[PDB]
């Protein structure tokens, strides 16, 4: 995360991170229940075997609620490829059950029709992670959350180099030096709704971070959330 | 549902998410255990 803030206690607990046979963070997930974690699709590329940890603010220090979890079945969406990074979700399947407590703690899935109507057209999301608070810098050893702002469709079309599809949504800003980053993709974007947040985006991609007339793109949950359901079920 | 219908979460028909029910109000979404998705944790 460029720029934003440090989460305080409690208050993203959704926060998954995927770790390395090194035993070092690569991406973000979200957790959805005691079983299932949501990721992007691109994050399976990177290591072939990882874990996922829970509870986790300080990457520097063992802190209490901190849990590990095998990984006992990956569901990548069946269209993800990197030529277009359309179709970037994947759920996990935990071997054991998360044990909910302070730091750890679902984010809500939305109604679909619901979700486009009344979060999608709210003003802002949070998005949080562990990765480069700069771009070409280290990640970040504390837990970071940041507000992004909407952004609209064909802005959004007009200043990337890449495809915008019906599966991707923008946040973030045009120049102000604020943005996801590197080792955040796969990580929540919720969006606060009255007193719930409910989980709107998958951190997917972006040109660099932060960089001006760039925004940041994620995962459009709504477009998934018949997908999700099918995948938590089998 | 264009207020939300008055709803604290789904909407004039209001519902929520899973591991909370509607309260008898029926507007209000009241959580069932200490841990409901997409509530902040308290110590
Ligand atoms: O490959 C990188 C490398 N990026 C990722 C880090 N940025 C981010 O992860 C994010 C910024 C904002 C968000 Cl949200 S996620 C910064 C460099 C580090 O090398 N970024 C991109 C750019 C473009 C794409 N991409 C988009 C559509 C079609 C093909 C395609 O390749 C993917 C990608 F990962
Ligand atoms: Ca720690
Ligand atoms: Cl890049
Ligand atoms: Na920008």
């Amino acid at each position: 995360i460029v720029g934003g803030q440090e989460c305080k206690d409690g208050e993203c607990p959704w926060q998954a991170l995927l770790i390395n046979e090194e035993n070092e963070g690569f991406c973000g997930g979200t957790i959805l229940s005691e079983f299932y974690i949501l990721t992007a699709a691109h994050c399976l590329y990177q290591a072939k075997r990882f874990k996922v940890r829970v509870g986790d603010r300080n990457t520097e220090q063992e802190e209490g609620g901190e849990a590990v979890h095998e990984v006992e079945v990956v569901i990548k969406h069946n269209r993800f490829t990197k030529e277009t990074y359309d179709f970037d979700i994947a759920v996990l399947r935990l071997k054991t059950p998360i044990t909910f407590r302070m730091n750890v703690a679902p984010a809500c899935l939305p109604e679909r029709d619901w979700a486009e109507s009344t979060l999608m057209t709210q003003k802002t999301g949070i998005v949080s992670g562990f990765g480069r608070t700069h771009e070409k810098g280290e990640q970040s050893t504390r837990l970071k959350m940041l507000e992004v702002p909407y952004v609209d469709r064909n802005s959004c079309k007009l200043s990337s180099s890449f495809i915008i599809t019906q599966n991707m949504f923008c946040a973030g800003y045009d120049t102000k030096q604020e943005d996801a980053c590197q080792g955040d993709s796969g990580g929540p974007h919720v969006t606060r709704f009255k007193d719930t947040y409910f989980v709107t985006g998958i951190v997917s991609w972006g040109e660099g971070c932060a960089r001006k007339g760039k925004y940041g793109i994620y995962t459009k949950v709504t477009a998934f959330l018949k997908w999700i359901d099918r995948s938590m079920k089998t | 549902c264009s207020d939300n219908g008055d709803c604290d979460q789904f909407c004039v028909v209001c519902s929520c998410a899973r591991g909370y029910t509607l309260a008898d109000n029926g507007k209000a979404c009241i959580p069932t255990g200490p841990y409901p998705c997409g509530k902040q944790t308290l110590e």
